[PDB]
């Protein structure tokens, strides 16, 4: 649980090696000589994990763009130094969640085994590449790697998801209603490339429900209008008036209803199995929800969700915008969390009326019974020297784009405190008044309307 | 034939001989050819008990095998804990479920039957072993065969499927003692294996392996020409089934009504598939051979309908018997779920046309409302959900393109079009699956009555609300007027009340209706109310515990056999979908399991030991039960301080009832702990008052003390129970000097709940607080040097 | 507890149950004691006279007081002027003579006595007006003095105050239960259905919330719902909202304002106060109860609700300056 945390310190600049500050290089001699330390006793080991670091890197810094159009799997090539190596019997998998005993013995652990010859490539502004591992039982397992990227902020969210799940699970209000966050692992492995754990069996919302082919939304609709239409009217009236955004947002949303309600109708025809899955997607959403606001989880659109196809469980990626720190985007974040009119929809008959009311609202209850917890924790956080959770103007135009340090983060302490006191604007709020506060922020036409498109608001 | 290795596996999964000496040799061989790999956990007699059921389907065979997994669970209680930590990652398919499952479907066999009770008792037994215990699912799931499942995958012809799910059952069919359905049957395996269709499903189906290729051999035969099918052309095959009548008779006999209805499809020239046409002779002789087939009959009749004229003639027929069911005529349930079967069957399948699985569902124009309200009258409440949501889609679609409304409005064209509301159909379908959380989701329907008001305040514990409401109101029927009385009454102990009050409605009636034997009993036991005196659960608890006073041990397992048995009874009828309707007979079940273990404690001499093995299995067990909800440990709890007051008020001239004193002190203690947990102020104060009728006060102080100035703490008053600890940490500093470890543990707990107390109150400074009881708290559980041990442990961390 | 004596240990269970209204229960209560006990002690006797006069238990039949009220109340049942007089002054005589033994040095000893003579004054009042013709302009004049001798009371206990309102029922209710057949019995209708209401105030005031659910049953039976709405719709909102039940009473407001917009179109004075009253309130609630956004909260409730009380042109008056105000 250590050894790829103190390389990764080590290997902050390995990228252009194989191809700051005084803090940096201090940081990066007392990980070596921890490395040593660890190299001492077992040394096969910290030789082996190395060179499967090493070749994660050169993996990740392969440029790979003329297969952009391929999705049925391109061969890996021969000079990847994974290929060579096999059978590492002393390095388990990082993708896989490891159990942490009290004895200091680790035995029938799952190692790697060997990888597979063939690697697919995924859809985005850089093209990250998905490889399968092998384990010692046999199982493939299937691993994202990234290149051009900070990893490191997913990796500190996936522990704070950790803590909410660990906090939920000791409550017997939401421990009954099974209120878990779906975290996945993140391994980053130098300051600018990292690998993460897949979700097997996921498809993205967007992905599902506007896609231009087979969406969601015109094999169920044909006669409404077509994402792009909807797309290309939102991006009209960005430059007008807010009235002229709420009126084309109104237009644009009565010929776009919402057909999300039919992913659980298609998937699982048993009543009883139908019943389940629904009511576990509508506590994912609510419990998500809840924490993403306490956490100011931001850029929340349609393709940074993720819906397990067996579970019918929401899984949220790309944590790198937290903190509120959306609602200093040239285009404000006006939603604590994304509440759409389909994933309403998908909720039943009832909407957010019911399992999702009471959900959240339980889900309140433990975030503000276990505050000077949760405080603490987002402390220790803020202070990272490493951690560059702050908006700077590059993010920012990245976000959004078309064709003293002290005093932010006490600020963001201190806002983060009213939360969880339920204070949001000077008063007093109990667990359902600010339960239903939020759920009306999220639902508002209006706040809906000054957003981005890119974020879907009408989905 | 022990050394047999093709029937080593066999022998080792049949059912254990019975307890007697005529099988004594026969039980040496099973237990060794069983245990002979090792000793089994409890997770693995679950699981080899599991197997054993899907063998032989008479539930008598399964008695031994019942007592035996009785056995297990009774001594094993401590890996329940174990196995339930491996399944919260993923409950639907728990071990534990499953066994409850599997044994109410077992006692379900068992109904009607030779030798019923004893079986129904030793599953009764068996689920009064493991209590209510929070299964986090809320849908029951029964067991399904994966190689049916696999072989259904190999064929993807439709077609193909029809025919190995009729030879399928008409082998199973092969086994009965009827002689003229097997002839009906093997006429039928010889029709159709002659058939193209029979041909070309043997050379897909020959590769896997199973035992019916075997039994099939001697029907096939190899012919130069298939058989040929005769198709006849009517020259109105609608008249046949264009028939009001026709589609409902009931008069009730659904056996004729499916015959009739499945021959006529039969002799309609609108079939197609031939094998459907060689299954008459089999209809005619099995009703349930009907049932299953008429959804493949209707499916297969649509298939090759020309200008939707035989969808036309189902739809309206279909539709026109659902209606006839809304009607108050009285429809027997049998005739209602073969169709809500075809319906379901029909949902899954699909259409010719391109398009979407919502498309799918409307094979034929039916009104989902109406078949919605009939599930749920047939008790089919997740099908009824389905239905209903389908429902609500489709007329929002109508609306929409006619017109090329929340869920109040779209009831109120409902109740003025069918006649049914929406809204109100979705309140007992939540209620019927008894989700909390989903009860809130449609509750804008009727929020006035007094009815829906009350039953909030039930749910959410409101029980002095719901008090001053039953008072209140007068237009509800009195049955459930004072039924609702009793039970709030109760909840807020208010015993004496609840008897002053139940003795003045016997004064001012004399017609007793039956439910309130059930409260009055239920009080009377409750209240050792001893001199009041079918056998209902009340009565019989009643009964037994005056039979356990006097000593009359015969009557007393006689009455726990007879309630035991009662409970399951009525649990088989039920609809075994929802889990929480597993609940409430499982609380009392296992109120029933604990009386009877004690009776054998108290038949013969008492000791300390015995005693104390009981609460530690009553703590093992009680544990479990921490995800349960109060209304199903409560009762548990107030049986357990009933028999334990029981044991003291017998005669005791041994001069040692002090340790069943400590054992009821402790337990209330407990009783008090769980009830401050789930935000209960009433049960506590009552435990505290019984602990101090018992209990007086010394200069060593106890635990059950400390509790009573928690359960005012939760009390809002923090003066009372700042004044009793205060007092308390008084007594302690004159009367312990280092010398008591017992009185370690309060020591120090005490001084820290002060402190803390005092904290959150502001009533003292800081420098105060520290220096009188926070490091004080540290020091006493420091410097005593009363090391070794393990609740030390925890003080200290607290401290 | 069971140490406390028996003779104590029923009286305060009596108190605690009628405080908390459990009329029903009281008296299935009260016939369960004496039931089990044959002996019956005058403290006994003297909570069970005064649960029969306040539910109406006519055929249960020195004097005490309550038996004093429910003998007198008898009387005035069956017309019988001469006892009910006697009766009256005989409780009247006698309640100054406990007072005029006793220290006489605390304000507060004086309380009890002085709520007490004042029911019974207040009975003696209406007896006159009982006996001869009922007229609306007597009822009203009785109302009137009574409500001005209520707000003369507005500093006191609700315990001084308690057994004035409900004789004050009980005193209504009697009047309806007689035989009118010259069909003007709906004035004493809007009498109690007034009295009811302002009862449910008082006690909202108070912090109880047993009594004004208790009130709004009692106005249920005597009204119905019709296109018109009421000013004792409106207070149920109100006690269900004391009661936390935030979500009954928007329920009730959001019907009431629903069936207001259909029903009125600006030509009912009477329901001008009440709809300009109940937008005010829906508005307010929903505010606190942050589930509605601010633009729609304005534009459909409080505008609306000033729009009402000011377009509308029903001016000079004195409720619908004060109503504008509000708003
Ligand atoms: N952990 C994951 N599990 C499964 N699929 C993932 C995961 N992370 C990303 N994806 C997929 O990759 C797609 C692109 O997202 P991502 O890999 O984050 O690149 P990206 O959109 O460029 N994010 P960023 O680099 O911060 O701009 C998503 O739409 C998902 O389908
Ligand atoms: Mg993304
Ligand atoms: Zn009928």
């Amino acid at each position: 649980h250590t050894l790829f945390i103190i390389l990764a310190l080590a290997n902050a600049n390995r990228d252009e090696f194989l191809t700051s500050s005084q803090l940096d290089e201090d940081r990066t001699e007392a990980a070596n000589r921890i490395i040593c330390t660890i190299r001492s006793r077992r040394p096969q080991m910290v030789r082996s994990v190395e060179a499967l670091c090493d070749a994660y890197i050169i993996l990740a810094n392969l440029d790979a763009t003329q297969w952009k159009t391929q999705r049925k799997g391109i061969n890996i090539p021969a000079d990847q130094p994974i290929t060579k190596l096999k059978n590492l019997e002393d390095v388990v998998v990082p993708t896989m969640e490891i159990k942490v005993d009290h004895t200091g013995e680790y035995g029938n652990l799952v190692t790697i085994q060997s990888f597979k010859a063939e690697f697919r490539l995924a859809g985005g502004v850089n093209l990250p590449k998905i490889i399968d591992c092998v384990g010692s039982d046999g199982k493939e397992r299937r691993q994202l790697v990234k290149g051009r990227d900070d990893l490191r902020q997913d990796a500190v969210m996936q522990q704070v998801f950790q803590m909410c799940n660990t906090l939920l699970q000791r409550n017997t209000e939401t421990r009954k209603r099974k209120l878990t966050i779906c975290t996945y692992k993140v391994v980053p492995l130098s300051q600018r490339s990292g690998v993460l754990e897949w979700c097997t069996g996921t498809v993205p919302i967007g992905e599902f429900l506007v896609n231009n082919e087979d969406g969601a939304h015109k094999r169920y609709r044909p006669n409404d209008f077509s994402a792009f239409q909807c797309q290309k009217k939102m991006m009209e009236v960005q430059k007008k008036s807010f009235e002229e955004k709420y009126e084309v947002f109104m237009d644009v949303c009565q010929n776009f209803q919402p057909v999300f309600r039919y992913f659980c109708m298609e998937k699982f025809l048993d009543p009883a199995i139908w019943f389940e899955k629904r009511l576990a997607y509508t506590r994912s959403v609510a419990t998500s929800s809840i924490v993403g606001y306490i956490l100011g989880l931001g850029d929340r659109h349609v393709q940074n969700i993720l819906i397990n196809e067996q579970s019918a469980e929401l899984v949220h990626i790309d944590l790198g915008v937290a903190f509120e720190q959306g609602k200093i985007l040239p285009t404000p974040e006006t939603v604590p969390f994304r509440l759409t009119r389909d994933i309403v929809d998908g909720m039943g008959i009832t909407g957010v009326e019911g399992v999702f009311r009471r959900c959240c609202e339980k889900t309140m209850e433990v975030m503000r019974n276990s505050q000077e917890t949760l405080l603490t924790i987002v402390e220790v956080l803020l202070y990272d020297p490493l951690f560059d959770w702050t908006m700077n103007p590059l993010k920012a135009l990245y976000l959004a784009q078309r064709p003293s340090f002290n005093k932010v983060a006490e600020r963001v302490l201190m806002r983060l405190q009213e939360k969880l006191k339920g204070v949001e604007e000077g008063t007093v709020l109990s667990v359902g008044g600010q339960v239903n506060l939020l759920i009306q922020q999220a639902i508002d036409p209006k706040n809906l309307s000054r957003l981005f498109p890119g974020w879907k608001a009408w989905v | 034939n022990k050394d047999n290795e093709n029937l080593y596996i066999t022998i080792k999964l049949l059912d254990p001989f019975p307890d007697h000496v005529v099988f004594k040799d026969l039980r040496i061989t099973q237990q060794k050819i069983k245990y002979s790999r090792g000793p089994f956990s409890l997770l693995e007699e679950i699981n080899h008990f599991l197997s054993v059921s899907v063998y032989d389907a008479l539930p008598l065979t399964r008695l031994e095998g019942l007592k035996d997994l009785r056995r297990q669970l009774e001594l094993h209680k401590d890996q329940m804990v174990d196995i339930m930590r491996a399944s919260q990652d993923n409950p639907q398919d728990g071990i534990m479920v499953k066994l409850v499952v599997n044994l109410l479907q077992l006692s379900k066999m068992a109904i009607n039957h030779t030798g019923e009770k004893e079986v129904l008792e030793a599953v009764g037994s068996c689920l009064g072993e493991v209590g209510p215990i929070d299964f986090s699912t809320i849908a029951i799931q029964h067991s399904k065969d994966a190689s049916y499942t696999k072989a259904l995958k190999l064929f993807e012809d439709k077609e193909l499927q029809w025919t190995f799910i009729m030879l399928t059952y008409l082998n199973n069919t092969l086994v009965e003692d009827c002689v003229k359905v097997r002839s009906a049957a093997v006429t039928c395996l010889k029709n159709i294996l002659a058939t193209k269709t029979g041909h070309s499903f043997w050379e897909i189906y020959k590769m896997t392996t199973d035992p019916m290729l075997a039994y099939l051999q001697p029907f096939r035969t190899s012919r130069k020409k298939f058989l040929e099918v005769p198709r006849f052309d009517k020259e109105n095959p609608f008249e046949g089934l264009d028939d009001i009548n026709l589609w409902i008779p009931l008069s009730e006999n659904h056996d004729i009504w499916i015959k009739t209805l499945t021959c006529a499809f039969l002799d309609s020239g609108g079939t197609k598939c031939e094998i459907l046409q060689l299954l008459k002779p089999m209809c005619e002789v099995k009703t349930d051979f009907c049932q299953t087939v008429l959804p493949y009959l209707i499916h297969d009749i649509l298939l090759q309908d020309t200008n939707e004229s035989w969808r036309n003639l189902l739809s309206t027929h279909v539709q026109g018997f659902f209606t006839s069911c809304l009607r108050h005529c009285c429809l027997d349930k049998k005739s209602q779920r073969t169709m809500l079967a075809v319906v379901d069957y029909m949902r899954r399948q699909k259409r010719p046309s391109s398009g979407t699985i919502f498309n799918d569902a409307f094979w034929l124009d039916l009104n989902y409302l109406e078949v919605a309200k009939v599930a749920q009258s047939c008790a089919a409440h997740f099908t009824a959900l389905l239905y209903a949501e389908i429902y609500a889609d489709k007329k929002s679609m109508d609306d929409q393109e006619k017109r090329s409304t929340t869920i109040s409005s779209l009831s109120e064209k409902s109740k003025e079009e069918t006649g049914i509301s929406l809204q109100d159909l979705l309140l007992e379908i939540y209620r019927s699956i008894g989700e909390p959380d989903s009860l809130y989701g449609c509750g804008g329907g009727k929020m006035l009555q007094p009815i829906t008001r009350l039953r909030t305040y039930e749910h959410e514990a409101m029980w002095g609300k719901a008090l001053v409401t039953y008072d209140l109101e007068t237009a509800i029927p009195s049955s459930t007027r004072q039924a609702g009385i009793i039970q709030a009454l109760q909840n807020l102990g208010l015993c004496h009340i609840l008897s002053v009050y139940l003795k003045g409605l016997d004064y001012e009636n004399k017609d007793w209706c039956p439910e309130l034997e059930e409260l009055h009993y239920q009080a009377a036991w409750r209240n050792m109310q001893w001199d009041h005196c079918g056998t209902s659960y009340h009565e019989s608890l009643y009964n037994a515990l005056q039979s356990l006073r006097d000593r009359e041990f015969s009557t007393f397992y006689e009455s726990l056999k007879y309630a035991r048995v009662k409970e399951v009874e009525e649990m088989c009828k039920r609809s075994l979908e929802s889990v929480y309707s597993l609940y409430p007979t499982l609380s009392r079940l296992q109120a029933i399991g604990e009386l009877e273990s004690i009776g054998e404690l108290f038949s013969r001499s008492v000791t300390h030991r015995q005693l104390s093995e009981v609460y530690i299995k009553w703590q093992k067990h009680s544990q479990l039960l921490k995800d349960s909800d109060f209304s199903f440990q409560e009762p548990i709890m107030a049986l357990r301080t009933v028999i334990l007051e029981i044991l003291m008020e017998k005669e005791m001239d041994n001069s040692q009832r002090e340790c069943i004193k400590d054992i009821l002190t402790k337990h209330l203690v407990e009783l008090s702990i769980l009830a401050r947990t789930f935000k209960n102020t009433q049960l506590p104060e009552r435990a505290i008052f019984q602990i101090k009728q018992y209990n007086s006060v010394s200069c060593g102080v106890s635990e059950w003390q400390l509790e009573e100035a928690q359960v005012f703490w939760a009390k809002k008053e923090q003066s009372l129970a700042l004044s009793i600890l205060k007092q308390m940490i008084k007594k302690l500093d004159a009367s312990c000097a280092a010398n008591n470890p017992s009185l370690k543990l309060t020591y120090t707990e005490c001084l820290r709940v002060c402190g803390n107390w005092l904290a959150e109150t502001c009533l003292e400074n800081p420098a105060v607080i520290m220096q009188t009881y926070l490091e004080k708290a540290v020091e006493v559980a420091g410097n005593y040097d009363g090391e070794s041990s393990d609740e030390l442990r925890n003080g200290k961390m607290k401290a």
